[PDB]
């Protein structure tokens, strides 16, 4: 099964350093890190990787430059040409006499990584969720959770979601587990939902926690634990892609596709 | 006793205001702004307090609403117009035949206090862009801000792409003076360990057996007058009463200066 995860956020979020996070990739090598003077009119690209991990492939479709230049003069068309591009592609290759194994190249989620230094969105981030959110499932993810404390942290969140009911964002909601499953998946369903947006914490080095060697990030005072859900989100949100991903990819077919489909057949 | 005008530039909820109280050990009465303001706003507040044994009428100065526009090319403009401003009355007072310039409240901006926010990288767009409009107008004292969110060693990099950014901008920082030898050393490590790495912080935690101005997490207690978290306390010392008179007396003698050949010039004196 093919997967396709687009990753969108200010420069500087620990965006790659999640990412690997959730699967121990190498994603960015070789990584363009242009100086200021260069990034004062840096342009959107898009930077698309593919790995197997275990079995399916995922894609990352990265989008460096995003909130990079001073003016924004059209800074989404390149994310929205190819959320259309492989919309587009998909319908041509559907519509063949001889289509054959059909393969999905069709965005399934966007992560949009929200800065924690701020009171909340910020108009950029309103104006590109409004400008895919009938294109692509979006996730908000509240980047470097460790520079809340506990308190700032429940605002933040209350705030983001409250400003999301106002300006009328469409982020993928988690389906609710129908009255069949387990206690214990019926448990984790209504958990994860409470945590929205999940403020999450990567690292990709090693510290001493309660005896052992994991993940985190060290400080004189203190150290993050990357997987210690009583630090951050990581794991909610490893374990809500994991669990939701066929059900992020049947949206993507049935709401977002479809509809492209209809606003694009007729005429 | 002498004014002190502070210019605070940073993203909105940086920190700025809570840096301020800190700083001050008080709190001065701010309002939380919102990231949907159409222009960058100066709010001026003037507070009469005694900060080391100086009757200080300070004024700190905030571009309210920096960083949030979607198009941010002239963000500059309202700060670089207030700082004009404040040259502008003060070389009026100076073209008065009759002249009050004992009473005169000096109201030129002496510290720009410039909150870079802890990406990790280099410098943002914005920062380059507005630093070099106002170098030559501001003593510039570069401060990575909330940095309790950068460990030690991301710290140590950081700071190195920041400082060889500005030299190879040639972005004019403040350097604290190095003439007099009794400060000669001290403020050379001042200097060297630009930009100040600052949290701030007015919640009280117990630490041992005192209560320190920190922030508390889950997983430990950043201490703000600690200075192996934190540079607070270095930043701090540019409010003795040494270091104060000197970045007026650099506003006076290098930044309004050349703001008078230029008003001068164009007002047609030779
Ligand atoms: N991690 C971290 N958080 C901080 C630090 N200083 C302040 N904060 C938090 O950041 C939030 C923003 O506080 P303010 O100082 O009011 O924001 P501001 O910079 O004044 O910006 P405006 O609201 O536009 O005036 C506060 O809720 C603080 O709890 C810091 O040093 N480190
Ligand atoms: N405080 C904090 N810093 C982080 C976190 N994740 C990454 N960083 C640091 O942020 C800096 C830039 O991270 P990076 O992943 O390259 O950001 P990106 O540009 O969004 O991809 C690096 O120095 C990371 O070590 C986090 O969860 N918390
Ligand atoms: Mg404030």
């Amino acid at each position: 099964f093919e997967f396709t995860l687009m990753v969108v956020g200010e420069s500087g979020l620990g965006k790659s350093t999640l990412i690997n996070s959730l699967f121990l990739t190498d994603l960015y090598p070789e990584r363009v890190i242009p100086g200021a003077a260069e990034k004062i009119e840096r342009t959107v690209q898009i930077e698309a990787s593919t790995v197997e991990i275990e079995k399916l492939r995922l894609t990352v479709v990265d989008t460096p430059g995003y909130g990079d230049a001073i003016n924004c003069r059209d800074c989404f068309k390149t994310i929205i040409s190819y959320i259309d591009e492989q919309f587009e592609r998909y319908l041509h290759d559907e519509s063949g006499l001889n289509r054959r194994h059909i393969i999905d190249n069709r965005v399934h989620c966007c992560f949009y990584f929200i800065s924690p230094f701020g009171h909340g969105l910020k108009p950029l981030d309103v104006a590109f969720m409004k400008a895919i959110h009938n294109k692509v499932n979006i996730v908000p993810v509240i980047a470097k959770a460790d520079t809340l404390t506990l308190k700032e942290r429940e605002r933040l969140k209350k705030r983001i979601l409250d400003e999301i009911e106002e300006h009328n964002i469409k982020i993928y909601h988690l389906p609710d587990a129908e009255s069949d499953e387990d206690e214990d998946f019926k448990e984790q369903t209504r958990l994860l939902k409470a945590s929205i947006p999940f403020s999450v914490v990567g690292s990709n080095q090693l510290i001493e926690a309660k005896g052992k060697k994991v993940r985190g990030r060290l400080y004189p005072w203190g150290v993050v634990e990357v997987e210690n859900p009583e630090h951050n989100d990581f794991l909610k949100l490893r374990t809500m892609l994991i669990t939701h991903m066929q059900d992020l990819q049947e949206v993507t077919q049935d709401l977002h596709y479809e509809n492209f489909r209809s606003e694009r057949l007729k005429r | 006793g002498f004014s002190f005008n502070i210019l605070c530039v940073g993203e909105t909820g940086i920190g700025k205001s809570t840096l301020m109280n800190t700083l001050f050990n008080t709190t001065f009465e701010t309002e939380e702004a919102s990231h949907h303001e159409a222009c960058v706003r100066l709010r001026p507040q003037t507070y009469d307090l005694q900060e080391s044994n100086v009757q200080l009428k300070l004024t700190i100065v905030d571009a309210v609403g920096f960083g949030d526009q979607i198009n941010k090319d002239e963000s500059y403009r309202p700060i670089v117009d207030y700082i004009d401003a404040q040259f502008e009355n003060y070389l009026q007072e100076e073209l008065k035949i009759r002249r009050s310039l004992f009473d005169y409240h000096d109201t030129r901006i002496h510290v720009c206090l410039y909150f870079i926010t802890p990406t990790g990288h280099s410098l943002k767009s914005l920062d380059l862009v507005t630093m070099k409009k106002l170098d030559s107008k501001v003593n510039i004292i570069p401060i990575i801000a909330k940095a309790d969110t950068i460990s030690k060693s991301e710290l140590h990099k950081f700071k190195i792409k920041i400082m060889g950014e500005l030299v190879s901008n040639g972005v004019q920082i403040y350097q604290f003076p190095t003439d007099d030898e009794a400060v000669a050393e001290i403020n050379a490590v001042m200097n060297a360990h630009l930009p100040f790495a600052v949290v701030g912080s007015t919640e009280e935690v117990k630490v041992g057996n005192k209560l320190v101005r920190a922030r508390q997490y889950p997983w430990g207690v950043v201490q703000v007058e600690n200075e192996n978290h934190c540079d607070f306390v270095k930043l701090r010392e540019m409010l003795i009463r040494v270091n104060m008179e000197d970045l007026r007396e650099q506003t006076h003698s290098r930044h309004y200066e050349l703001y008078r050949r230029c008003k001068l010039e164009e007002m047609g004196f030779q």
